[PDB]
C-alpha cells in the first residue's frame, strides 16, 4: 500500500497571495506506461471536487489559479491568487498502485498572531468539573472552534473532571 | 400498359390468398430477425468486455463468463430456430401462390389464344412469374429489415442512429445501384451483341449467295464494325459497373470509419458502451442496406404489371490450350491477379483492424492512448476503403478488358472460318454464346480462385495462429458457412422443362389445349417440388449463420474463461474464419460453370481449326 | 450536470446495521464503478472497496471484507453500502465515488458523493445537565444536537464550542464575553428547555 503524505496539515494564506501544497508518496508513482497517477481535490460539508488530475492537468471547468507539478514521490499543488472560495480541505490521491489518499491539508487565512484570553472557572456547585476558555488568539478534554469568520482567531475549550503559545 | 395492383392476382382463390397472407406475416418475422441478433451480439459483446476490463484492474491482486454465455447460446439458437421457421415458410409459401397463379394464367391463356404471340405465351408469362412470387416476399422482409434495424438503433442509441442516418440515403443508394447492376447484367451484355448478331444471322441463312458472289472479305468487314461496338459497349460496361460496386464498397468502409469513430468518441466519454455502438451500428447499417437491396423487386413488379396487360386483354376479349487462346493479354492478367490477391486479402484485414479495435475496449488504459488508438484504427478503416475501391475496380476493369478482346477474337475467327468453309440456330449460338463464355474458362476461374485464396487461405492461417482451437471448431462448418454465402446469392439472383410443352403451343382446338394441360402436369409438379426444396435449402442455410454465432462464441466463452484466448483472438477468429467464408460463397456465386466454359472453347477450337 | 446524492446521516445502536445509498443521476449509470471511502474524524480517507454498476461485482480492501456489502439497484441507478455488527470505530463519513469502467485507474474519480455520516452509539436518550467572561457547561447529554442560546439569541461575542464524546454522552460548553444572563438550551430529543440565569 502506496503511502501519502501531505507536509503542511495545516497552510495559513492570505487573499490574494499564493499557496502551495506538498505530497510525497512512499514509492514512485510513475507508471509503467510513463504516466503518472496523482490527483488534487478539494473538500469543503459538500462533494469532494477534483482539481488537476494526472499530475498537472486540469479539470473541467477549473480556474486557472489551481496548477500542478511534480516528477516522482514528490509533487505540489500552487494557487496562484488565493481567493475566498478556495478555503478547504485540499488532498491528494493516488491510483498507480492499486487507492490511498494523503492526509488532507486546510486552508486557512493568516493574521497577524493574539494571546488567548485565558479565563478560569471553579465548579459551578449545583453538582465537578474545572474549565478553561481560551478566547481570540492565533481526565482532561479539550475542544477547538474553526477560525473565525469574521476576526479570524480561534478559539479552546479545556474541562477537566497552562498556556504554550507562540 | 400496366393492369391494376389488384388484377394483378385475379386468378389466386382463397388457398392463394390464404399463402401469400401467411408468407408475408413469415417475411415480416424473418426480416427482424437480424436486428434483434445485433442486439443480442452487443450484449454478449459488453458481457465480455467488462468482464475483460475487471480481470485488467485486479491483474495484481471470468468467474461467471460461461455461465452468463449459456443464456446468450440459447438467445442465438432460439433466434436461428424462428428464422429457420420463418424463412421456410416465407419462401415456400410465396413460391406455390405464385406458382399456382401462373399455371391457371398459362391454361387460360392458351384456351383464349384458342377461343379466338408465342413470346407472349413463353417469356411474358416468365415476366409474370418473375414478378409475383419470390420478390414480394423479399420486398417485405427487407421492408421489416430496416423498420426493426432502425428501431432497435433509436431505442439503443438515438445519437448514433443519427449520425448513421445523415449517411444512409447514399448507402441505400448505393445498395439499389449495386443490386441493378447485378440484375441487369446478362441482359445488358446479350443486348451490346444486338447489331452484330443480326448481321451474323442474315449472312448465315443466306451463306450460297454469299459464297457465290465471293462476299466473304465484306460480310466478314460488316461483323467485323458491329463486333468494335460490340467490344466498346463491353469495355464501358466494365468500367461503370466495377466503379460503381467500388464506390459502394468505398461507402460501406467509409461508414465504419465514420461511425467508428463517433462512436469510440461516445464511449470514451463515457456515454455508451462498445456493446451498444456494436448494436446501433450493425443494426442501422444492415437495415440502410437491405432498403437499397429491396428495389429489384419494385422494377420487378411493374415489369410483371406490364407484361400481363397484353395477356389479360387476350384472356378478356485442355486448360493449358485454352489459357493459351488469350496469351497477349498477359499484362491484363497480372495487374488483375495482382489486383484479385489484394481484393481478397482484405477480408482478413478487416477481421484484425476490427478485432483490434474492439479489443481497445476490453482491457483498460490511458483515455490518452485509448484515443489515439481509436483514431489509429478509424483511419485504417478508410484506408481499407480507398484501396477497396482501387483494387476492386482494377480487378474488374482489366479482367473484364481481357475478356472482351478474346470474347471479340474469337468471335473474329469463328465467323472468319465458317466463311471459309450445322444449322444456322447452332452457328448463331455459337456466335453468341460459345465465343462469349470461353472466357469464364480463363479470366473468371483466375480472379474468383486468386481472391478465394487470398482470402479464406490468409482468414485461416492468421486464425491459427491467434486461436488454433477455435479455428478447428469453426473450420467443421465452414462449408456450409460458404455454401449459405452461394445460396443468399442464388436467392437473390432470383436463379427448360416447358420446352417439351412448347411444341404442343408451337403447333397451334379442345382437343389441343387438352393435350397442352396434360403436357404442363410434369413441369408443375416439379416446380412445386422444388418449392419446398429451396425453401428448406434456403431456410437452414441462414439458420446455420445464426448457430454459428452460439458455437463460436459458447467456445470462446469457454477459452477465455479458461486464459487460452482472449476476447480480441475470439473476434478476430469469427470476422476471419466465418465471414470469409461467407465471402468465399458470394464470390464463388459469381463464377460461371467450368465444365461449359471447357466445352464452349473445345467447340470453338474446332471450328477454329477446321 | 453529473450528481451523486447520498442518504442522510444516520445513528445507529451498536451491533446493529445500517445500509446507506449513493444515488447517481446524469450520465449513463452503468459505464462506472462506485467506490466507498470512509474517513473518521482527522485521519485521511480510506478505500472501502468498489462495487461494479453494470453486473454487480465487487471487491472489497481486505480489512473490510465481510464486515461490508455493496449492492446495486439497476433500475433506480443506486448503490447500497450496508454494515454488519456496527461497532463505535465505524463512526465516519462516508462517500461514493464514480471510476469509468473503460480506463480503471488510469482515471481519477471525478464525481463524489456529498458524504453520509454514520455515528455508532449504544447510549440512549439522555437530558442535558447544564451547570468579562461567562459560560454555560451542557454536559452529559445524548443525542446531538443541543441549542443554546444567551438571552433568547440576543446578543456577539459568543463562543459556542463543539461537542465531545465523553463515555457515551457528549458534552458542549459556551462562552459569552462582555464588559461590565439567560442561557437557553434546548434538546428537541429529550424535548428539553432549561433557561438557566448566571448569578456571581
Ligand atoms: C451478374 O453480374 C455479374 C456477373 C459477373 C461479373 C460481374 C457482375 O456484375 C458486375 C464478373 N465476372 C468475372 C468473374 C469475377 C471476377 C471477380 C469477382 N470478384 C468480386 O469481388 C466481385 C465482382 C463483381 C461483383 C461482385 C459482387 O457483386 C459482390 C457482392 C458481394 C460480395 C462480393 O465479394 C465479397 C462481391 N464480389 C464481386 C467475381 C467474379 C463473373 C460474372
Ligand atoms: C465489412 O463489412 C461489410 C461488408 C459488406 C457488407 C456489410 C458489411 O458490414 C455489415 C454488405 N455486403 C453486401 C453484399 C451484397 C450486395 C448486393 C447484393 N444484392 C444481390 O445479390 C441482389 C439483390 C437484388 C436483386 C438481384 C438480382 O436480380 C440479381 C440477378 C443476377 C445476379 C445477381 O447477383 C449474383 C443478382 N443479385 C441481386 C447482395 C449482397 C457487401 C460487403
Ligand atoms: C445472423 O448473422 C447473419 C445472418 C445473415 C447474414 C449476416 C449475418 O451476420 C452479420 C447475411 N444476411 C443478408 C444481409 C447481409 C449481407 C452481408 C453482410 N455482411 C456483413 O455483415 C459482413 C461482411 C464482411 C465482413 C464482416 C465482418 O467481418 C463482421 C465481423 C463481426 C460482425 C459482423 O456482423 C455482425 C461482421 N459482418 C461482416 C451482412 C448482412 C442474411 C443472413
Amino acid at each position: 500500500q502506496v503511502v501519502m503524505t501531505q507536509s503542511p496539515l495545516s497552510l495559513p494564506v492570505s487573499l490574494g497571495d499564493q499557496a502551495s501544497i506538498s505530497c510525497r508518496s512512499s514509492q514512485s508513482l510513475l507508471h509503467s506506461n510513463g504516466n503518472t497517477y496523482l490527483h488534487w481535490y478539494l473538500q469543503k460539508g459538500q462533494s469532494p471536487k477534483l482539481l488537476i488530475y494526472k499530475v498537472s492537468n486540469r479539470f473541467s471547468g477549473v480556474p486557472d489559479r489551481f496548477s500542478g507539478s511534480g516528477s516522482g514521490t514528490d509533487f505540489t499543488l500552487k494557487i496562484s491568487r488565493v481567493e475566498a472560495e478556495d478555503l478547504g480541505v485540499y488532498f491528494c490521491s493516488q491510483s498507480t498502485h492499486i487507492w490511498t489518499f494523503g492526509g488532507g491539508t486546510k486552508l486557512d487565512i493568516k493574521r497577524a498572531d493574539a494571546a488567548p484570553t485565558v479565563s478560569i472557572f471553579p465548579p459551578s456547585s449545583e453538582q465537578l468539573s474545572v474549565v478553561c476558555f481560551l478566547n481570540n488568539f492565533y481526565g482532561v478534554l479539550n475542544s477547538w472552534t474553526d477560525q473565525d469568520s469574521k476576526d479570524s482567531t480561534y478559539s479552546m475549550s479545556s474541562t477537566l473532571t497552562e498556556a504554550t503559545h507562540k | 400498359p400496366t393492369v391494376s395492383v389488384f388484377s394483378m392476382f385475379r386468378y389466386s382463390n382463397w388457398l392463394d390468398k390464404l399463402y401469400m397472407v401467411v408468407g408475408t406475416l413469415a417475411a415480416i418475422i424473418h426480416g427482424a430477425g437480424l436486428p434483434l441478433m445485433m442486439l443480442v451480439f452487443g450484449e454478449m459483446t459488453d458481457i465480455f468486455a467488462n468482464a475483460g476490463n475487471l480481470e485488467d484492474l485486479m491483474s495484481n491482486i471470468f468467474m461467471n463468463l460461461e455461465e452468463d454465455m449459456t443464456r446468450y447460446a440459447y438467445y442465438y439458437s432460439g433466434i436461428g430456430a424462428g428464422v429457420l421457421v420463418a424463412a421456410y415458410i416465407q419462401v415456400s409459401f410465396w413460391c406455390l401462390a405464385a406458382g399456382r397463379q401462373i399455371h391457371k394464367i398459362r391454361k387460360q391463356f392458351f384456351h383464349a389464344i384458342m377461343r379466338q404471340l408465342n413470346t407472349r405465351l413463353t417469356d411474358d408469362v416468365s415476366k409474370i412469374n418473375e414478378g409475383i412470387g419470390d420478390k414480394i416476399g423479399m420486398f417485405f422482409q427487407s421492408m421489416a429489415t430496416f423498420f426493426t434495424g432502425f428501431i432497435v438503433g433509436f431505442t439503443r442509441g438515438w445519437k448514433l442512429t443519427l449520425v448513421i442516418l445523415a449517411i444512409s440515403p447514399v448507402l441505400g443508394l448505393s445498395a439499389a445501384v449495386w443490386a441493378k447492376i447485378l440484375s441487369s447484367f446478362t441482359d445488358k451484355e446479350l443486348l451490346a451483341y444486338a447489331k452484330a448478331g443480326a448481321v451474323a444471322e442474315e449472312v448465315l441463312a443466306a451463306i450460297r449467295t454469299v459464297i457465290a458472289f465471293g462476299g466473304q472479305k465484306k460480310e466478314l468487314e460488316r461483323y467485323n464494325k458491329n463486333l468494335e461496338e460490340a467490344k466498346r459497349i463491353g469495355i464501358k460496361k466494365a468500367i461503370t459497373a466495377n466503379i460503381s460496386i467500388g464506390a459502394a464498397f468505398l461507402l460501406i468502409y467509409a461508414s465504419y470509419a465514420l461511425a467508428f469513430w463517433y462512436g469510440t468518441t461516445l464511449v470514451l466519454s463515457g456515454e455508451y458502451s462498445i456493446g451498444q455502438v456494436l448494436t446501433v451500428f450493425f443494426s442501422v447499417l444492415i437495415g440502410a442496406f437491405s432498403v437499397g437491396q429491396a428495389s429489384p423487386s419494385i422494377e420487378a413488379f411493374a415489369n410483371a404489371r406490364g407484361a400481363a396487360y397484353e395477356i389479360f386483354k387476350i384472356i378478356d376479349n485442355s486448360f493449358w490450350r485454352i489459357m493459351k487462346l488469350n496469351l497477349t493479354e498477359w499484362p491484363y492478367f497480372v495487374v488483375g491477379v495482382f489486383c484479385a490477391i489484394i481484393n481478397g486479402g482484405l477480408q482478413p484485414a478487416f477481421a484484425i483492424i476490427f478485432s483490434k479495435i474492439i479489443g481497445v475496449f476490453t482491457r483498460i488504459d490511458d483515455p490518452e492512448t485509448k484515443r489515439q488508438n481509436s483514431n489509429l484504427f478509424s483511419l485504417l478503416f478508410l484506408a481499407l476503403g480507398i484501396i477497396s475501391f482501387i483494387t476492386f475496380f482494377l480487378q474488374g476493369f482489366t479482367f473484364g478488358k481481357a475478356g472482351e478482346i478474346l470474347t471479340k477474337r474469337l468471335r473474329y475467327m469463328v465467323f472468319r472460318s465458317m466463311l471459309r468453309q450445322n444449322t444456322t440456330g447452332a452457328l448463331t449460338t455459337r456466335l453468341a454464346n460459345d465465343a462469349a463464355q470461353v472466357k469464364g474458362a480463363i479470366g473468371s476461374r483466375l480472379a474468383v480462385i486468386t481472391q478465394n485464396i487470398a482470402n479464406l487461405g490468409t482468414g485461416i492461417i492468421i486464425s491459427f495462429i491467434y486461436g488454433w482451437q477455435l479455428t478447428l471448431l469453426l473450420l467443421a462448418i465452414v462449408p456450409i458457412i460458404a455454401i449459405a454465402g452461394v445460396v443468399e446469392m442464388k436467392m437473390l439472383s432470383g436463379q427448360k422443362e416447358l420446352e417439351g410443352s412448347g411444341k404442343i403451343a408451337t403447333e397451334a382446338e379442345q382437343k389441343f389445349e387438352h393435350m397442352y394441360a396434360q403436357s404442363l402436369q410434369v413441369p408443375y409438379r416439379n416446380s412445386l417440388r422444388k418449392a419446398h426444396i429451396f425453401g428448406i435449402t434456403f431456410s437452414f442455410t441462414q439458420a446455420m449463420m445464426y448457430f454459428s454465432y452460439a458455437g463460436c462464441f459458447r467456445f470462446g466463452a469457454y477459452l477465455v474463461a479458461h486464459k487460452l484466448m482472449s476476447f480480441e483472438d475470439v473476434l478476430l477468429v469469427f470476422s476471419a474464419v466465418v465471414f470469409g467464408a461467407m465471402a468465399v460463397g458470394q464470390v464463388s456465386s459469381f463464377a460461371p460453370d467450368y465444365a461449359k466454359a471447357k466445352i464452349s472453347a473445345a467447340h470453338i477450337i474446332m471450328i477454329i481449326e477446321k | 450536470e453529473v450528481q451523486l446524492q447520498e442518504s442522510g446521516p444516520e445513528l445507529v445502536k451498536t451491533g446493529a446495521s445500517v445500509k446507506i445509498s449513493c444515488k447517481a443521476s446524469g450520465y449513463s449509470f452503468s459505464n462506472y464503478y462506485i467506490h466507498w471511502v470512509k474517513q473518521s474524524h482527522g485521519k485521511s480517507l480510506e478505500w472501502i472497496g468498489f462495487i461494479s454498476c453494470y453486473n454487480g461485482a465487487t471487491f472489497y480492501n481486505q480489512k473490510f471484507k465481510g464486515k461490508a456489502t455493496f449492492t446495486v439497484d439497476n433500475s433506480s441507478s443506486t448503490a447500497y453500502m450496508k454494515f454488519n455488527s456496527l461497532t463505535f470505530e465505524d463512526s465516519a463519513v462516508y462517500y461514493c465515488a464514480r471510476l469509468p469502467i473503460q480506463f480503471g485507474n488510469f482515471y481519477p474519480m471525478d464525481y463524489w458523493g456529498q458524504g453520509t455520516t454514520v455515528t455508532v452509539s449504544s447510549a440512549k436518550t439522555t437530558a442535558p445537565s447544564v451547570y468579562v467572561t461567562l459560560g454555560c457547561l451542557v454536559k452529559g447529554y445524548f443525542p446531538e444536537p443541543v441549542t443554546l442560546t444567551w438571552n433568547s439569541g440576543s446578543l456577539s461575542g459568543v463562543h459556542t464550542f463543539p461537542a465531545v464524546l465523553q463515555s457515551d454522552l457528549y458534552t458542549l460548553s459556551s462562552s459569552v464575553t462582555v464588559t461590565s444572563i439567560t442561557c437557553n438550551v434546548a434538546h428537541p430529543a429529550s424535548s428539553t428547555k432549561v433557561d438557566k440565569k448566571i448569578e456571581p
